[PDB]
């Protein structure tokens, strides 16, 4: 019922693989980037920020 | 207080030339330095190229400048959106608390050599929002001025007289020769 047949000192401290083969991946948190539209830009029409 | 000379006094003296620093200066090495400073303000003094900054109202007469009536494009005077490829910052609107870290990062990023146009008079001094908490009693007090055009909204052609009087301080702008004097 271990992972191996014969747990070494290495060894030992695994964990058994999952019976169903298939292991799903976690979701994960994103951190996208952070870009404002500031004052300067001529597409925010000179005093707006759009912290996008 | 001087007015303009009368016809036959003005008949009486000679042309100025286009130099402002004069024909001769008694040496070779003056006169080299002051042509070269000449040459340098000439493409200077042409083609600034302004900033597109945009605060206030002021900013909508300042595409009076770029409507065809006037066009700043004839005087080599073009908009660029970056500030490092600029030589001027038109501030032109109501400068608030928020706007002074924006202003003064948008200068300071803008390259050497910096002339600022405070067009309006929110600009120049705070207006008719003076005495209000948010807004900075004008533009000098984070950032040099060097031309002051004084209209609420300044008629385009009151803008292009700031706009030539800054060319005609950039002509008489002088750095070789004060090199050779430093
Ligand atoms: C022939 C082609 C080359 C001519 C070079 C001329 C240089 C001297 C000169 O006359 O420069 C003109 C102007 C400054 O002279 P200014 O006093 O304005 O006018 C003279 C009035 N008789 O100077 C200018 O407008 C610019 C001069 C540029 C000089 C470059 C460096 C030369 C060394
Ligand atoms: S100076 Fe006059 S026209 Fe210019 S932003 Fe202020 S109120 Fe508007």
């Amino acid at each position: 019922s271990g992972p191996v047949m014969y747990p070494d000192e290495v060894t030992s401290l695994w964990t058994v693989p999952p019976w169903n083969s298939k292991v799903t991946p976690v979701e994960k948190s994103v951190r996208n980037l952070t870009l404002n539209f500031g004052p300067q830009h001529p597409a925010a029409h000179g005093v707006l920020r759009l912290v996008l | 207080q001087q007015t303009l000379p009368v016809a036959e006094v003005a008949q009486n003296l000679p042309k100025k030339g286009y130099s402002p620093f004069g024909t001769k200066q008694s040496s070779v090495a003056e006169w080299s330095l002051a042509r070269l400073d000449d040459l340098l303000n000439w493409g200077r003094k042409g083609s600034i190229w302004p900033l597109t900054f945009g605060l206030a109202c002021c900013a909508v007469e300042m595409m009076h400048i770029a409507a065809p009536r006037y066009d700043m494009d004839r005087y080599g005077v073009v908009f660029r959106a970056s500030p490092r490829q600029a030589d001027v910052i038109i501030v032109a609107g109501t400068l608030t608390n928020k706007m002074a870290p924006a202003l003064r990062k948008v200068y300071d990023q803008m390259p050497e050599p910096r002339w600022v146009i405070s067009m309006g008079s929110c600009a120049n001094g705070g207006g008719y929002y003076h005495y209000s908490y948010s807004v900075v009693r004008g533009c000098d007090r984070i950032i040099p001025v060097d031309i002051y055009v004084p209209g609420c909204p300044p008629t385009a052609e009151a803008l292009m007289y700031g706009v030539l009087q800054l060319q005609k301080k950039v002509k008489r702008m002088k750095t070789l020769q004060m090199w050779y004097r430093k």
